[PDB]
């Protein structure tokens, strides 16, 4: 006479956020206030890193598309990264300047991306922001001039404020030159970033 | 620098192949039965070269006899036998097989396939045994006995007495803790469930002398169709799965290529009572290589979704183990999936061109069929086609989705739905007012298990889906419209922040809406998050649990009532009267009542709804 | 005696890689479309390379014809090098279906000729009726042994009662019963009001 | 007159069969040759143990590894104590001769080493991975000796080769062609993770240069007397086995010698896992050891399904284990350890039982865990039902255990109470406590779905039964002043049961008076067997199977009317007057609305009650 229990099906993660982009926006998700720390940022970065070093061992090494609104947060706190977008002229910012000028998506434009994504997650800005002007079409022109004699890169002078991450700034300061050559591969970034992570979880 | 030979040691040998080769007890059998086959077709195909070769026999029969008094086995075959030559190597030697040898020679074509590439298996009637001897008469050479006990000697001699007319008597004698070998429910079920399907006839003596046959089924999947019929089907399926109805659905399925298989599939007419009950061990797909039973209790075969599906497949040659319970290398045991689903999925295709037969396939697999689209994330699009629902004009059948998208009516980009607990609740709720003012469709949602689906189910066709009971619907108007009630929310702006210290909290953004004609008010859910659905599934779970995912509220008000101006005046009047108060409270508790979601505290409702009636009775 | 031949083959996608990291409903597609690129950058090399032969066909020709035969001897090798797909395996032989589309007295027949076989052999409930269960009670009745024959009257009654409310044919609704069974102060009860019944 | 021969065994074949159709993977041949450098080393320190003058050509006592991609080789070399001419040409090259069975059979009487191996049969996985096999071995008396094979059917022994070396044996592996995938840095510590880690030797790996990490760090304390042990290196211990990062809540040693030898060390975790009840992985939380080397786990035969959170491993020597070095053979043996196991733990739970605080947080991480122990297992209720707390009315927030209960009893009544509920404020102020609440008894809550689950075969309790305050059949010992009050009380009333009966009917069975309501006009109650409202709420909503002709004859309700309220009196006055307006039926519909609302059930729509109370509001407002 009893049912006896059993058959758990148990669920599936329930879905939300959907860009990485949108969380950045409202506080009702997600205060933007004290909630604002960097355990939180090394921590996603850390799966990030892990995820394309992963990624990268395999066959398709080659993704093409690194994309904010691609990547994916579920609420069991993990990161995807995924698809999600399914030629292309689709200029941005997000581009690197190796395909303005000829072709052939490869690495240079994987790390290009990686830096630009890591620029807007940590400074919690606009799309790459400048003081100076705040026009899409000359955003785009200026790109057009990325091959020129001097780089034009997201604003990250100076003032630090926190120190900590000074190799976190070498990182981003790597990812923003004109040659394609030196850019350096995955193994520094993930090493730096596992053991900062474990100087963060050790306490 | 020299070279030597390689050396064995035979006598710690002997111990290692009778001790630490096998883990069960039930396979001796299996064994003695299927040297007595080989040697069966041996001397079969030695036949239709020579038919003097028959001259000592014409009936080919396996026979066992036990007896209790003695604790003896016996097992008698009629075969080619043996000669002197043959006893003292190819029987004393560990490790080599006669069957290779006469393969080898008969390379000339294939004609027949027989078993035994290892030369291990006579031994392992030595596991439940002291003394085995072997009396044998072959076609050209006198009786011979051989006996053997264990020891590292064994004895072969010229016999007298009782004249057999050819072939092989094997006489085991038995343990005494091995005694329950010897009754009838034993060996009966170890036959049955190890060597069943083998194309010679077994008998078994129990003592006025007794004659029964232990196995009277024959092998069906080795004949080309055009020649099968259905009524062999059914009787092959009523004699497999034990039961009295039919079949409702029979697949044929054969393969080439370096893997080459063949196999049968059948699906039922009724639902099995303990399906998802699971508890027992899956036991619904066998495998065999040559009529021999190896692997079963499916773990990667199939997918958990159908597991309703019987059938056999048959192999001819595979990897195996040194001890035939396993499969090395299990991978090419994954690719047979892909080749398995998929042909079977075609079926589900066939079955729908006829009406009728759909609707009673339907009625019982519907849980299997979205459990099947929920979970198979790769062939999600072939599952969603054949899905049926109810829907809203029609009478009381169930049409297709395409059916549906067929009719869309100018400029409508989205379909609509509801989900709920029972049709008469979806069919006069507060939310289907306008959306059949206007004059359109809705599907209704009525299973628990349904509501994992939608989840999954986000596209369709190029179109995509919107749920009736979520923030922020869209739908076609008109200019007049427009202006008409952008005009209106100038009209009630105070009245639109009043609510709010009312309420205080528990309530979020409030606006008119432009969904109800008969209901004053009603409560909507916002995007991110669940509907009440949602939830009080979730608190059906007993054996889960965190949270933090419960989705927002907004509150709605109609702008036609003459409640609702009424409470405007009165309003605007005052802010300190009492009345406007307990009227809005109860007005939010009738609505969030309403909508499904489960209430706080029933007391109040009880003593609000007490002091009313009592109040109108006069006292 | 040899297996050499099935220690390498490729899977598109299974299970065996879940790397909490990435989707998996985009790793598989990305792992497909590289096998089938694969596919047909590996064609189109073997046109290439025929087509150099091919067109090949005096002594530095020789050469060149020899050079691209040795070219087609290492595209074998590297072919016996590749590994095994899921589509190189296997064709098909030959299919098929069927859809199995079905096309007082009685009472009498039931009652005389099962009730008589029945009661001479006394797989029952998948055979025996309501008229053998009458011929079961009036064996009891006539003896009125006697505990163990009311307690198999009890249980196929209880069967056909529980294949009544079911309203379902009890020949296929007999499992459930004894699985269910292996409540019992109930079953109990029922026993002995049955058993004051019939002996009263 | 007859002859006896001897057996004969073929040479090709059965190498064949030991190499190519023994085994079911690939990974065992470095654990084969790291266990069986262990064994020599032990029997150096053995031989070395009477002997000082051994003391004079080493002092070392490790195995080293290395690999070397330009040449495509592997290497590993030993300190072993090494083999002359006649074992090299005896005993490495014959099949099932082993070595270490006759050494520790020739002595004995007092000895204390169990070496591993005794079949004779492994060293040939070697050729599971590799094409050539050379071994270069010099032991204590003559010059160094080589021995070359490559599996053909004639190997090759060779003189010195000219390298000056002390001591030891050295195998050198030529590796194939494809299976590179051995050679590169992650799969090394991968595969030594896994299997040997527990040896009582040292074991380091070479790579580049601008020595480096030793795999092995831990020697393992349960071989040692669990008498002086210390909380920080159990603490510590713990660390190292499981990855976390918090310290112990409480363990257990466990050790039984007899006809079968076996220790095991038990701990129970701190932060329950997020994924306690997830699918898959079926409830591996246990490693088996032979001998120190780990065979198997995730077998369901070892622990009851009710204890997924234990974690700890159990070892022993001298079990019956097959070739392949996956599983045990004659399956009745372990059967036996679980009995044993399950009372440790009960054991430890029962210790446990004197903390305060330790114990709210067990409880708070695990009812539901025992609670499932106390439905499923029909032979430990006697020992389970003492560890199960639950809230109450009279201590509030702090938590009680029946004992106290028990204790603290009226002396007249002779039975326990119970109410399940969705959460506290839904039956802490409901109407089927009042009359109770009023003589001053005490009524015991329950608020989880997976209490309902076990309530249901529970049966009774030190002698006493539970009875449920929502069933038909619920008195109080009162004394017959009462009694005669109801019985005039149903000399009156008969009319009014009468007409409440044929209002409208088909829903309720029969309409009764009782007391137990002193503030409410109507409420609703169950049948003395069946299922109850949130039976059936909770069984309607979960999981997959579907056919409710069980909650048909689970299903059946009656109705109570407490005559004492002023509405009652006028709508019986009314009654009596007349019974054909229509004033009463609205009045009963609605009042029979709310107390289908009030009382737990589902109704079968609101809209017509929404309608109902929309109208009465109209016509308050005087629209
Ligand atoms: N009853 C029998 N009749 C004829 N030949 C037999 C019989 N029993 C054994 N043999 C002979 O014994 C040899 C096979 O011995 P063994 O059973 O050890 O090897 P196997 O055939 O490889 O085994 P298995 O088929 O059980 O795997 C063959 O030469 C076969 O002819
Ligand atoms: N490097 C070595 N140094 C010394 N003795 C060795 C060495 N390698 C093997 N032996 C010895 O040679 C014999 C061959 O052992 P083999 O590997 O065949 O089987 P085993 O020792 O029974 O099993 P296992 O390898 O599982 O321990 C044994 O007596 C073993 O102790």
């Amino acid at each position: 006479t009893v049912k006896l229990d059993t058959m758990i099906f148990g669920v599936i993660e329930y879905c939300e956020r959907g860009s990485l982009r949108e969380v950045l926006n409202d506080t009702i998700s997600y205060p933007d206030g004290t909630f604002m720390d960097w355990e939180f940022k090394i921590s996603v970065l850390y799966d990030i890193a892990k995820g394309m070093s992963y990624l990268h061992s395999s066959k398709t090494e080659v993704h093409g598309r690194l994309k904010s609104t691609n990547c994916v947060v579920d609420s069991r706190m993990v990161v995807k990264i995924t698809d999600f977008g399914c030629l292309p002229p689709k200029k941005d910012l997000w581009t690197a300047p190796e395909h303005l000028r000829q072709a052939n998506i490869s690495q240079k434009g994987d790390v290009y991306s990686y830096g630009i994504i890591a620029q807007e997650i940590i400074l919690r800005k606009e799309t790459f922001y400048t003081l100076s002007c705040r026009d899409r079409n000359e955003k785009i022109f200026r790109v057009e001039n990325s091959n020129g004699m001097k780089p034009f890169r997201p604003d990250l002078f100076l003032e630090t404020a926190e120190e900590k991450e000074l190799e976190v700034y070498l990182l981003v300061k790597n990812c923003w030159e004109e040659d394609p050559e030196k850019r350096p591969d995955f193994k520094k970034i993930e090493t730096t970033l596992a053991k900062i992570f474990g100087l963060f979880h050790d306490q | 620098v020299e070279t030597f030979a390689f050396q064995a040691e035979i006598a710690q040998l002997m111990s290692l192949i009778i001790n630490t080769f096998y883990s069960n007890k039930e396979i001796f059998l299996r064994e003695l039965i299927s040297n007595a086959s080989d040697a069966l077709d041996k001397i079969r195909y030695e036949s239709l070269t020579d038919p003097s070769k028959l001259d000592s026999g014409k009936e080919l029969k396996i026979d066992i006899i036990p007896n209790p008094q003695e604790r003896t086995l016996t097992l008698v075959d009629t075969g080619i036998g043996m000669t002197k030559a043959d006893l003292i190597n190819n029987l004393g030697t560990i490790a080599k097989s006669g069957t290779k040898a006469f393969m080898e020679a008969l390379q000339a074509g294939a004609d027949i396939s027989m078993i035994g590439q290892f030369g291990v298996g006579f031994y392992s009637a030595y596991l439940v045994a002291e003394k085995v001897v072997v009396i044998t008469k072959h076609n050209d050479d006198e009786q011979y006995a051989w006996e053997s006990s264990a020891g590292g000697s064994f004895t072969v001699r010229a016999d007298h007495g009782e004249p057999i007319g050819r072939g092989t008597k094997v006489i085991l004698h038995l343990k005494e803790d091995q005694t329950e070998y010897l009754e009838e429910r034993r060996v009966k079920e170890v036959v049955k469930k190890h060597s069943q399907f083998i194309g010679y006839p077994i008998t078994l003596y129990l003592e006025y002398i007794d004659q029964e046959e232990l196995n009277k089924t024959k092998p069906i999947w080795t004949r080309n169709p055009d020649d099968i019929t259905q009524e062999e089907y059914g009787e092959f399926y009523k004699s497999l799965t034990n039961d009295w109805e039919d079949h409702l659905a029979v697949k044929h399925f054969s393969v080439e290529g370096q893997l080459e298989f063949r196999a049968l599939l059948f699906i039922p007419r009724r639902a099995p009572f303990d399906l998802f009950e699971n508890k027992k061990k899956k036991n619904n797909i066998k495998l065999y290589v040559r009529r021999v039973f190896i692997m079963d209790s499916c773990d990667e075969l199939i997918p958990e979704y159908l597991n309703f599906i019987r059938g056999v497949v048959d192999s001819e040659d595979l990897p195996l183990n040194i001890s035939r319970e396993m499969l090395q290398q299990s991978k090419i045991l994954k690719v047979i999936r892909k080749n398995i689903v998929k042909k079977c999925l075609e079926l589900f295709s066939e079955l729908a061109e006829d009406k009728e037969n759909y609707k009673k396939f339907y009625e019982a697999f519907s849980k299997n069929l979205k459990l099947g689209i929920h979970e198979d994330s790769t062939n999600r699009r072939r599952l969603s086609e054949l899905l049926r629902y109810h829907t809203s004009q029609s009478g009381d059948e169930m049409t297709s989705l395409s059916e549906y998208v067929s009719r869309m009516k100018e400029t409508q980009k989205s379909i609509y739905y509801i989900t709920g607990e029972s049709k008469e609740q979806v069919a006069n709720s507060a939310f289907v007012e306008r959306v059949r003012k206007r004059g359109f469709e809705v599907v209704y949602m009525t299973e628990p298990i349904d509501e994992y689906c939608v989840q999954q189910l986000k596209e369709f066709d190029g179109k995509s889906l919107v749920s009736v009971t979520k923030e922020g619907l869209e739908l076609p108007e008109d200019e007049e419209e427009k202006k008409k009630m952008e005009e209106s929310k100038a009209k009630f702006e105070n009245l639109c922040k009043l609510m709010k210290e009312i309420l205080d909290k528990k309530v979020e953004k409030v606006t008119i809406s432009n969904r109800l004609v008969s209901s004053p008010c009603c409560i909507v859910t916002s995007t991110y998050g669940w509907t009440a659905n949602m939830e009080r599934i979730m608190k059906a779970q007993a054996l889960r649990d965190m949270g933090y995912m419960m989705a927002k509220k907004h509150l709605e008000i109609n702008p036609d009532h003459p409640i609702v101006e009424t409470l405007r005046q009165k309003a605007e009047a005052d802010k300190n009267d009492k009345a406007v108060k307990d009227l809005v409270v109860l007005l939010f508790e009738t609505a969030l009542l309403s909508s499904g979601f489960s209430l706080e505290d029933p007391q109040t409702h009880s003593n609000r709804i007490y002091r009313m009636i009592k109040l109108g009775l006069g006292i | 005696v040899d297996y050499s031949v099935w220690d390498h083959i490729e899977v598109s996608d299974d299970e065996d890689e879940t790397h909490p990291n990435i989707d998996t409903a985009s790793l598989f597609r990305w792992r497909h479309q590289a096998r089938v690129e694969r596919m047909e950058q590996f064609q189109k090399e073997k046109e290439e390379l025929d087509r150099g032969c091919r067109e090949c066909k005096a002594q530095q020709l020789r050469k060149e014809e020899r050079s691209w035969e040795q070219k087609l001897e290492d595209m074998r090798k590297k072919e016996k090098s590749m590994p095994w797909n899921v589509d190189t395996l296997s064709k098909d032989g030959f299919s098929k279906s069927i859809v199995n589309i079905k096309p007082e007295e009685a009472r009498e027949q039931k009652h005389k000729t099962f009730v008589e076989k029945y009661e001479k052999q006394i797989d029952n409930v998948h055979l025996v009726c309501e008229e053998t269960a009458n011929y079961l009670v009036i064996w009891c009745i006539d003896l009125e042994l006697m505990e163990q024959v009311a307690h198999q009257t009890m249980v196929m009654q209880f069967i056909l009662e529980l294949a009544k409310s079911l309203k379902v044919d009890p020949r296929a609704c007999f499992r459930q019963f004894f699985t269910k069974i292996k409540y019992m102060e109930g079953f109990k009860y029922e026993l002995e009001a049955f058993k004051e019944r019939v002996r009263g």
